[PDB]
């Protein structure tokens, strides 16, 4: 009987979120749209820049880092398309938290920014959307990640 | 030379988009692959003792399978840039390397995807085209080719 | 079918134009268009309808009656077989116990199983009978403004026994 | 809408408050016949069922749902409607087999043939149910759980009777 | 201030409103009909394409070649390097004809007009208006 | 294109689980004999019937007959029936009765109860056939020959199961 | 030989599979492989297109050539449901090819094959017969006089 | 062969060709629309002028010639409305060729013009049409006529 | 007596059969036969309409009279689904008939019959009762203020 | 706590029952009873609103206050199907309440109850839970930057 | 000349054409887009609401506050006494900004324009045009 992130909302999300990938050859979309989200993070909190040394963040267009940008949006994507049938999603995200756990130097307050970037970042890249809906769901994804930190 | 054939590379890139769809059918499209695989190799379930791979309809497992397709989506997404592929793909190597996977199994998981795609897809696709591309990815994760 | 065409197919649809049903010879390759040439409505047959709803108001009757003077078949060309019909209506009001029986002449078409009545009075109300095709004890036929082709009032007729 | 065709040979269209009245308002007087007055459907204790798909709320995944009729009264002076009380019950899927249980009241309309219910008041998760028995027999249905305000269609379940 | 995120959005909205086939021609001819009613002199240079009567064919042909150009432009608008190349080749076609530098600045005003009715209230003017400038200046 | 259970209760199930040897619907309508009914395409069955043509390849109305040759069912992925067949045309062009033929592969859904045949290795035109057994019975069938790409119709033809034995 | 009608609907779908995107990554790689397949059978033609720096396969310029070939080619197709606007735009596209040196009436009939040898590898369902028939009546009319 | 003048095309033709006769009292239409086609022929090839002496072509509005203008379009009309069910059409046109055979001084090259007049003449008198379609069918009608000359 | 409503739909179809064309050949021949039937019963009226060269049955002018009668008459009908615009246009059409001499209130009630005696021979299905009822309330509102 | 979605459709009907009219007789009497119920629990607030002649319950002015409260409140609701235009108009409506003195963060959380206190008595079917949830996220965004 | 009846009609027609929800915003923005194309200077005072680009949000917000005002006005338009009170409070908001008295007279011309297309031929111009004056003069 829990209220937040009700059924009818995520149906709106999946519909709006799918307007981007209606185009074919969308590899370049989410590489680029992913390349911005990590850099725009570094210019707010400079501390996190050290964490991405393993992927060589110093090269923005660099191949070794680009392939990392896919994996984050793609990992986010399966989360959204799985919003329905909740009991699976809990297990899905649980495996991401543990994936961020063994990595050291990841501070809980980071995500709080990463949400605020994305919450105000998203409205530029879509045609229409209800901000109230997205606000509910992304509190679901983000807050449940980091529950291991 | 019946290799990735850089034109044919993007053939499957288009077809895959039509098969791997939106909505909850994807979760169903996953179930097919695994239910197919295990029937070819009964003893392969032992490798999944950690994920509750005993029964395949359990929620904890459903999550597992999406990441697998989710992961494979990244692969087929980019066969255009031979650099970024080798980067992204090389990541998968260290994922599987820490345990014993015979070259017999992911030969069968190859056979599994083909059949499922054919059914799921709109009556038209070229096997020998698909056969090459995913096999290139298989040579990838195995670590040596 | 298409427009004025008629669908003869029992198990293997064959689409034929309307003018060849009871033509006199085999056109449908089934052979199923020649079985039906027996006419269903014989002279002396008397149908009585009850009202369904009525907006074309001459007398807005409770229920009206229909009888056959005589059917007749033009010998040589017989998809259509013309009719003489009375239409009796026994009204009642404040004042009067009025009556009516206007004669008219329609035709029954073996093609689409419809019968027609050409306007009995100058008011231009055609009565459009339609059987289902397998029954012939009742039809759902209803009145139409002959000029405009608009459904105005329905009646459900029955044969009397 | 707001009227119900009669049951007989010749279809008329008569207003919904005039069935099972004790006065014949049709042509043939279809309204007096036990092919209509039969109460077999709202006799106390009957219960409908059939697993529900949820579109609008709770997203629980299809699980059984029953409706049941706890007590029925028909007032001698206004026989047009059968006032009644019910209890809706549907299986939440958590771990153990469990069920939340709304409680209901509403009327059964001989016109539409459709009983319709509503949540009582101060009841957790306030839903209402609309069952149309427009099929031939007095069993089976096409119901729907609705939100009581909008009559917006929350969950649709095609229900039978055991 | 454009070229990144704020550029990407122009692509998606270009796909939708621009339509397809018989719907495309009807779009183009609905554009020019705006500006010629506003600025009557503009039909002087079109005597080559029989711009006497825009509804006539052969102009219909022209105006589609026009919009097709924006496709080439807007399509490659992500990759900055290759962008200038088309902008370079494009200006060359407009060197040999009598123009005013004010007609260009007029054009983008009446183009973003017509997209209004089909998109109603949904789009970023800021994204378009500034990012069509990056197309228009390359022609000067 | 998803399988609809029906009965006391009803809801969607994705076409790829229909007859899989696992319970997928709640009341098991999908693993039943009357829906699975493995053989409506058992080899040797022959279908026949006429075909009008309102599409391309304009010619007189004539008779056709598809005959199923092959059948296969991989007992790991049991959900579809891969099969071969041969397509016959008894049309009279002129000066003789000339008979076209070609071989065709394709498959047969249990969910949608409709088989689909595409011509193989055929440089010549030979337009593909598509059936459906919507009748609920296993003799009759509605088919129409379609272009392989757009899938828009042409040549609506009906067929009957030629008598066994 | 008679573009007919159904053949055009056949095209409109075929062309919609190759062209579908707002990015140019795909539309480039396909058309580049057309000429890359052309030059292997007529190396003499490669002596032309020197203005565009043909010698560089990867140039910051050469793409800006092929891109306009597509958008020109795609411009043809989207007119097939509306004729009489084709002729006008056809005659125009013809004259832009007579103003230069080295047009082999012979080379047009060459590239007609070039697609027929490099299409069936990008798509899956494809009609060779259709695409080959309605494509000549395009090219046979852009090589109307000579060159 | 087998390909040209496919089924789907002539359905377009009959639909477009029927837009003219939607109006009643169309006798005057096709008299006038027929009166132009013969005169506009004489001003290209002057030779044919001699052939129409029997119908008195010298009078444009003349009754004796007007009644001839109907019979040509009307004869063309039944050809178009009969395009479907081909085996009849062959016989239909075959009877026109033989009708032009016994007439002397009718040169095969004339029709080649008469097509070019009509092919570019028609686009003025109709709302919309696909030139490619009409081109296919009129090659069918004209080329098969004159096969006796 | 009460134009009612259904009578108007009855008209709108009847009038659509006679008026259907972009040519004037038919609309002329019908209305000319109205007056040609009128003058047979009121030869006195024929003394009027001298301004239009009535004496020539086929004049290059006289047609240009009857044509404006139709297009005026047809202008009435196409207003019946929208009233209140009728009165205005009715009152106008009235005043154009009082500015001359020789227009008798008796003449209008005559032509009311003129259509009825010879209006149908053109159509097949026709309602005499309807056309006759709604036509008076048109004409009886023209002769109100006129002698 | 998460306005969600369904709750908003729940509102849009509830609000449509109270607001339905072109006359102001009803919209006034309802909102006046809101504050009339408010002041009973916070008489201190009544010391504010002196600018509008509060002390007269039926003034020719005071109505002209409550009327703009409704039309402002109703202006919020008709945006819930379109967000991002809410924030802008939300932030605006916030600042109009910080330019004065005597507006306590405690007062807003009071009127949240005031509707729940007596808004049902006007309607019949009513969802307390819904109206109460989506109303805070309106008001708790007005008192953010205010004391 | 504005009276009990001829006023009443404006209320009923205000209900219909004004619409609801997402349909309301689309109405407002379709209004201003009329006048700014006609009288370009009018966008000078809106630099506070970023009236640079009307399609941008925050102006969308504004223009709805505008129309909402007419509701308050037109809604109470029957009772004459209480009418002036809102008209009194309304003018106060417009005192402190640079206006011309001609822009008002312009406004009602282009407002009754847009209602034309949605109502076609059905309404009393006389009722509106005169009874919007009783709203407009109270602002002077
Ligand atoms: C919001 C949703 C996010 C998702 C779904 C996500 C997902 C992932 C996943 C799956 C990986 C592991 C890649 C692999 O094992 O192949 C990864 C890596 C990483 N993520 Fe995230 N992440 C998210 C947000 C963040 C945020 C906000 C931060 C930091 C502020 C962060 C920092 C990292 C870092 C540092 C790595 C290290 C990768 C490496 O060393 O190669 N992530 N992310
Ligand atoms: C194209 C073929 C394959 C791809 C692309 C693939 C990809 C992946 C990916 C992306 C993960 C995610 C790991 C994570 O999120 O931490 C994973 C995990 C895994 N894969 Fe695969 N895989 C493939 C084939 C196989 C096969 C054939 C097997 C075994 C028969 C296998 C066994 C596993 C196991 C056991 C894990 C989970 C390890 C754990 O839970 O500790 N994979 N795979
Ligand atoms: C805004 C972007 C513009 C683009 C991308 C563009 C593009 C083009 C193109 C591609 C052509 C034809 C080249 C060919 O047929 O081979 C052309 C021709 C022409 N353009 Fe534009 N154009 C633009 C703006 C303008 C404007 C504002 C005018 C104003 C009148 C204009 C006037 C013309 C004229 C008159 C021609 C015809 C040249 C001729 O017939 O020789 N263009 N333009
Ligand atoms: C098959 C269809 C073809 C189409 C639709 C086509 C169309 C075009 C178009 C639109 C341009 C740009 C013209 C401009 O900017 O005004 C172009 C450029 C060019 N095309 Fe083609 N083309 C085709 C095939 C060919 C072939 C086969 C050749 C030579 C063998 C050729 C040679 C050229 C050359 C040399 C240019 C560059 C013009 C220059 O030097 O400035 N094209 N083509
Ligand atoms: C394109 C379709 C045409 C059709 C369907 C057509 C049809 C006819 C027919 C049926 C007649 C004979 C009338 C009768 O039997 O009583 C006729 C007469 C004739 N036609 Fe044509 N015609 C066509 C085109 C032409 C053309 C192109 C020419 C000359 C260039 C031509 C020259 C004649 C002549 C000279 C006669 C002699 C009629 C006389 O003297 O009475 N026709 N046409
Ligand atoms: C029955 C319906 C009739 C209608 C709707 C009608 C309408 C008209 C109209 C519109 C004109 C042209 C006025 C103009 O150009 O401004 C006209 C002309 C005229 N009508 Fe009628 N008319 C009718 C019957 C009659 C009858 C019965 C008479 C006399 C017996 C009559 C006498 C005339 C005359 C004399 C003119 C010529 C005006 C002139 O001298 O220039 N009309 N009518
Ligand atoms: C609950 C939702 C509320 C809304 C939507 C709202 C909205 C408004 C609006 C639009 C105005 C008119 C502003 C103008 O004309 O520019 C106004 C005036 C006012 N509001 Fe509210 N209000 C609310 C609640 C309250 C509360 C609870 C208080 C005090 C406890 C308050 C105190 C005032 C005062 C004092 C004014 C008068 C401003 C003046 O003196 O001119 N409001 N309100
Ligand atoms: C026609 C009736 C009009 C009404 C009912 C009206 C009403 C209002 C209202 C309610 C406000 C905002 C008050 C607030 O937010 O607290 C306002 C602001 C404004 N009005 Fe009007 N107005 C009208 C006409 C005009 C016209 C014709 C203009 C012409 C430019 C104009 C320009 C403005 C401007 C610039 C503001 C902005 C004040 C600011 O942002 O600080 N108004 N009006």
């Amino acid at each position: 009987h829990e209220h937040c992130c009700s059924e009818e909302d995520h149906r709106i999300v999946q519909k709006q979120w799918d307007i981007l990938w209606r185009d074919t050859e969308s590899s370049k979309i989410k590489i680029g749209f992913g390349r911005l989200l990590l850099t725009k993070l570094a210019k707010d909190i400079p501390e996190v820049n050290d964490l991405f040394k393993r992927v060589d963040i110093e090269h923005a267009e660099g191949p070794k880092f680009s392939a990392h940008a896919l994996r984050i949006l793609n990992g986010l994507d399966l989360a959204i398309n799985l919003l329905d049938d909740p009991p699976a999603l809990d297990a899905a995200l649980d495996h991401l938290a543990h994936q961020h756990e063994v990595r050291e130097g990841v501070q809980k307050a980071h995500f709080k920014k990463f949400g605020e970037i994305l919450a105000t970042g998203l409205p530029q890249v879509l045609d229409d959307y209800d901000a109230l809906a997205w606000k509910s769901c992304l509190k679901g994804i983000l807050t449940k990640i980091s529950s291991r930190l | 030379k019946k290799q990735c054939g850089v034109l044919e590379g993007l053939k499957v890139k288009s077809e895959w988009g039509r098969a791997y769809g939106s909505g909850h059918d994807r979760e169903a499209f996953s179930q097919a692959i695994w239910r197919a695989t295990f029937a070819q190799v009964p003893e392969s379930r032992s490798l999944f003792k950690r994920v509750h791979g005993d029964d395949t309809s359990h929620p904890a497992f459903i999550a597992h399978a999406d990441r697998v397709l989710g992961g494979l989506d990244i692969a087929i997404s980019t066969l255009d840039q031979p650099a970024t592929l080798k980067e992204e793909l090389d990541h998968l190597q260290v994922q599987h390397e820490g345990r014993k996977i015979p070259d017999n199994y992911f030969d069968a998981f190859k056979t599994a995807i083909l059949h499922v795609v054919a059914a799921q897809l709109g009556r038209c696709y070229d096997r020998e085209a698909w056969d090459a591309c995913i096999d290139h990815i298989e040579d990838g994760i195995k670590g040596h080719h | 079918c298409d427009e004025h065409e008629h669908q003869c197919g029992g198990d293997d649809p064959q689409c034929i134009s309307k003018l060849f049903v009871c033509d006199g010879h085999n056109d449908c390759r089934n052979g199923e268009d020649e079985k039906d040439c027996t006419l269903p409505t014989k002279a002396g047959d008397k149908f009585i309808g009850d009202v369904c709803f009525d907006h074309c108001t001459k007398r807005r009757p409770e229920h009206m009656t229909l009888a056959f003077e005589s059917s007749s078949i033009a010998a040589f060309f017989t998809p259509i077989a013309d009719l003489h019909v009375h239409i009796e209506i026994e009204s009642e009001t404040d004042e009067d116990e009025s009556e009516v029986s206007m004669p008219a002449d329609g035709e029954y078409s073996f093609a689409d199983h419809r019968l027609t009545i050409h306007p009995p009075e100058e008011d231009g109300l055609g009565l459009v009978g339609e059987f289902d095709g397998y029954n012939f004890d009742r039809f759902v036929g209803h009145i139409v403004h002959e000029l405009s082709e608009e459904v105005c009032a329905e009646f459900i007729f029955h044969r009397k026994k | 809408e707001h009227e119900s065709e009669c049951r007989g040979d010749v279809p008329e269209c008569i207003h919904d408050l005039l069935f099972c009245d004790g006065e014949k308002d049709c042509r043939d007087g279809s309204d007096e016949d036990p092919e209509t007055c039969s109460l077999n459907i709202t006799h106390v204790g009957s219960s409908y069922t059939g697993l529900a798909t949820w579109t609008s709320c709770e997203d629980l995944n299809p699980d059984h749902a029953i409706v049941t009729i706890t007590a029925a009264h028909r007032k001698s002076f206004f026989p047009n409607r059968v006032w009644l009380r019910a209890t809706l019950s549907y299986e939440l899927d958590e771990h153990d087999h469990t069920v939340s249980t709304t409680q209901l009241r509403g009327f059964y309309n001989f016109g539409k043939r459709e009983l319709l219910l509503a949540p009582l008041k101060g009841q957790s998760e306030g839903y209402g149910v609309i069952c149309d028995f427009n099929l031939g027999d007095d069993d089976h249905a096409d119901c729907k759980i609705v939100v009581p305000s909008s009559l917006f269609v929350c969950a649709h379940f095609n229900a039978q009777r055991y | 201030e454009c070229l990144v995120t704020e550029s990407l959005k122009v692509k998606l909205q270009w796909a939708s409103a621009f339509g397809h086939a018989h719907e495309r021609v009807a779009f183009g001819l609905e554009l020019w009909r705006d500006i010629i009613d506003d600025h009557p002199e503009i039909k002087a240079p079109f005597s080559r394409v029989r711009g006497d009567n825009i509804y006539s064919p052969e102009f219909g042909a022209h105006s589609q070649r026009v919009l097709s150009g924006l496709d080439i432009t807007i399509s490659m608008l992500d990759t900055p390097d290759m962008l200038a190349a088309q902008l370079a080749h494009l200006k060359v076609q407009h060197v040999e004809r009598n123009l005013k530098p004010e007609f260009f600045d007029i054009f983008l005003k009446h183009l973003l007009h017509v997209l209004g009715d089909r998109l109603g209230t949904h789009f970023d003017f800021g994204a378009w208006h500034d990012c069509v400038d990056q197309i228009i200046d390359g022609i000067k | 294109r998803t399988f609809q259970c029906g009965g006391n209760e009803q809801e969607c199930i994705s076409d790829l689980l229909v007859c899989d040897g696992h319970k997928d619907c709640h009341n098991a309508h999908d693993e039943d004999p009357d829906v699975c009914d493995t053989s409506v395409v058992k080899a040797g069955n022959v279908f026949s019937g006429t075909s009008t043509w309102h599409g391309c390849l304009a010619r007189e109305d004539h008779v056709t007959r598809i005959t199923i040759t092959a059948s296969k069912r991989r007992k790991f992925f049991t959900a579809r029936i891969w099969l071969r067949a041969l397509v016959e045309s008894e049309l009279e062009r002129h000066g003789e009765n000339v008979t076209s033929s070609f071989n065709a592969k394709g498959y047969y859904n249990f969910a949608s109860r409709r088989l689909i045949l595409l011509p193989t290795d055929d440089h010549d035109d030979h337009l593909a056939v598509v059936c459906s057994f919507n009748r609920g019975d296993n003799e009759r069938a509605e088919c129409h020959r379609v272009t392989e790409a757009t899938l828009h119709q042409c040549a609506d033809l009906f067929v009957t199961l030629e008598e066994h034995d | 030989d008679c573009c007919s009608y159904e053949d055009r609907r056949e095209i409109r779908h075929i062309w919609d599979d190759v062209w579908s995107s707002s990015f140019t990554d795909r539309r480039v790689a396909i058309v580049r492989a057309v000429f890359d397949d052309l030059f292997k059978h007529y190396p003499t033609s490669k002596a032309l297109f020197e203005r565009v720096k043909i010698d560089e396969p990867e140039s910051g310029e050469f793409k800006s050539h092929l891109v306009r070939v597509a958008n020109g080619l795609k411009l043809l197709i989207n007119l097939l449901d509306d004729t009489l606007v084709l002729q006008s735009h056809l005659g125009h596209l013809a004259d832009q090819h007579i103003q230069r040196k080295g047009v082999t009436k012979e080379y047009f009939r060459g590239i007609g094959e070039a697609f027929a040898r490099v299409l069936p590898q990008v798509l899956s369902c494809f009609n060779v017969d259709a695409w080959n028939r309605c494509f000549h009546r395009l090219v046979a009319r852009i090589a109307k006089d000579l060159p």
